[PDB]
């Protein structure tokens, strides 16, 4: 069959998720995207809502679809975010795929080796990795960087913090024990909570998803928040298409978008979605 | 037994002489740490091979435990597809599908081309294409009037039968600077780069993790900065090999321990 059940999860700029026109159609760059909505936070029961789903990745799964010839029933996911095993039972887009509600998740999806021993990748579409925003000015190498791993053996020592509970989180706590004991006093909400704390010299330093900072920094007013060099990121890796283990269409999936980074497609979308007006 | 094919390529593969009784040079780096060395036969006598793909190919042999003998490509190519009517590719890939290597660790670009024949691990190295030039030409780049223009007063090239070739060749909008290029690639980046160097040739168009490198080291010369595209280098084996799936689950585990990251501070940075 070639009708597929597709999961997603809404972060801007890679997913953004609208209402539908009221008239209760999706038009534009938007593709339909059905989101069960629970009735109250005591019961399993909900609805399914019916939304417009546009972005960096939508216009990836649009150009699959052509490609790649088949047709999809997207929808998002309702619990977790990208996939975290949680006492063996992974939740998230990688969750709806390894138990088989979904056949593919297409998304701004890291690819990390615990998730390829249950999911297949696809060829990484987007570079990524763990990186660190600062206000211009500030010298900092990358997450390796002294200032980070020995924080007290710098007068004032730097305050940097990431946001827990997720995959920066849990690489740096492996890594480097000690930069994780330190930063913990300075966990963040999330990216826009705290891009302001940087800004108003509260944090000296954001360490997170590299695409997402380089994102950030390109759209931001006055362009005085910066990211280290593509060269300095650690766990370097990227965003790809997770499918089912043994999937017949990675193969497929895989030409495609190499092809798409070939032909210039692909340079194309993230200047259309990602380059902003910083550098 | 696997038989690892590879191809020099500083800094991934330095191939240096062989000691006389047939040993390698011990060495260690200015950070105190060993340099491993693996004996490579190659155009026919056996040399000593290390740097940032020999350490990595130790780490993959001890992680999921083979062993292995290294060779360097008979043609020195790294490999595009050619007319004989069948075709055939030549260099590090043509050896791969006839069965003269088991496996390419190198900077072996990740393309839609190769793809389509040899299974890839997912990308070990992030890195583009840049320009290097000798500092004192200087150009703005890729969309530079003397580049998008081609005329033999201004010479610049790639590497003959590469993924810089084949990217060039694929795309209609390049047929101009292909056109200019063709006539001048050189057989090797040792070739090209010295040329830089002998005012010879004028603008290189290489793998960024090269080019930048050897800007950082034979100061005479630089690059552009601007990347222009971007790729990926991963391992290259045969379709189905039994090593496919753990081999890139080797390289995504070494990405998030920082063993490659600590590979960029001995090799790369
Ligand atoms: N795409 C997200 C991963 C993203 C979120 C987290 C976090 O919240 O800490 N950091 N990363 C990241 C960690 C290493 C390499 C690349 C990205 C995902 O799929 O989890």
């Amino acid at each position: 069959d070639n009708h597929l059940s597709i999961v997603t999860l809404e972060e801007a700029p890679f997913v953004i998720v609208e209402d539908i026109d009221p008239t209760e159609t999706c038009v534009r760059n938007t593709v339909p995207c059905r989101k069960f909505v629970k009735i109250n936070n005591s019961t399993n029961e909900g609805m399914n809502v019916k939304k417009c789903c546009k972005g960096f990745c939508i216009d990836i799964l649009k150009k699959l679809s052509r490609t790649v010839k088949f047709t999809y029933d997207l929808y998002l996911v309702t619990n977790g975010k990208h996939g975290k095993k949680v006492n063996n039972v992974w939740n998230g887009m990688i969750g709806e795929v390894v138990y088989q509600r979904a056949v593919m998740a297409v998304g701004s999806l890291t690819i990390n080796e615990e998730r390829s021993e249950v999911v297949d990748f696809s060829v990484p579409f987007v570079e990524t990795g763990i990186s660190v925003m600062v206000s211009r000015g500030t010298q900092v190498t990358g997450l390796s960087d002294k200032k980070f791993q020995r924080p007290h053996d710098y007068s004032p020592p730097f305050r940097f913090g990431t946001v827990p509970n997720g995959s920066t989180e849990r690489n740096i706590r492996n890594n480097y024990p000690y930069m994780h004991q330190y930063m913990t006093r300075f966990n963040q909400r999330g990216v826009e909570d705290a891009l302001v704390s940087l800004k108003t010299g509260k944090l000296d330093a954001f360490i997170y998803d590299a695409a997402v900072l380089n994102y950030k920094a390109g759209r931001d007013e006055g362009c005085k928040l910066v990211t280290i060099g593509s060269g300095y990121i650690f766990a370097t890796t990227g965003y790809g298409i997770a499918l089912q283990k043994g999937s017949p269409w990675k193969r497929q999936i895989d030409l495609a978008l190499l092809q798409f980074v070939g032909d210039g497609e692909m340079e194309e979308l993230e200047t259309l979605w990602l380059t902003g007006i910083c550098h | 037994r696997l038989k690892i094919v590879t191809i020099h390529q500083e800094p991934f593969v330095y191939v240096k002489p062989t000691m006389s009784d047939g040993t390698c040079k011990e060495e260690f780096t200015v950070n105190g740490d060993p340099v491993k060395k693996v004996i490579c036969t190659g155009p026919t006598v056996p040399q000593c091979c290390y740097g940032f793909c020999i350490d990595l190919l130790i780490k993959l042999a001890r992680t999921m435990n083979f062993t292995y003998e290294v060779h360097l490509v008979a043609d020195g190519k790294f490999g595009t597809q050619e007319r004989v009517n069948k075709k055939e590719w030549n260099g590090m890939m043509g050896e791969l599908l006839s069965g003269q290597a088991d496996m390419i660790v190198a900077p072996l670009t990740i393309n839609n081309e190769r793809a389509q024949y040899i299974e890839f691990s997912k990308p070990f190295k992030y890195q583009g294409l840049t320009i290097l030039v000798k500092k004192g030409t200087r150009i703005t780049g890729i969309n530079d009037p003397r580049l998008r223009n081609p005329s033999d007063k201004f010479i610049y090239a790639t590497v003959k039968q590469s993924s810089v070739d084949i990217y060039f060749r694929r795309q209609v909008e390049l047929s101009t600077m292909y056109r200019h290029m063709e006539k001048h690639n050189y057989e090797s980046a040792a070739e090209a780069i010295q040329a830089v160097r002998d005012n010879k040739l004028h603008a290189f168009i290489w793998d960024s993790a090269v080019l930048e490198f050897e800007a950082s080291q034979k100061c005479d010369l630089v690059t552009t900065g601007e990347l222009f595209f971007r790729s990926g280098f991963g391992i290259g084996m045969r379709k189905d090999s039994p090593w496919k799936q753990n081999v890139s689950l080797s390289i995504l585990k070494s990405h998030e321990n920082g063993f490659m990251e600590d590979l960029d501070k001995t090799w790369v940075r």
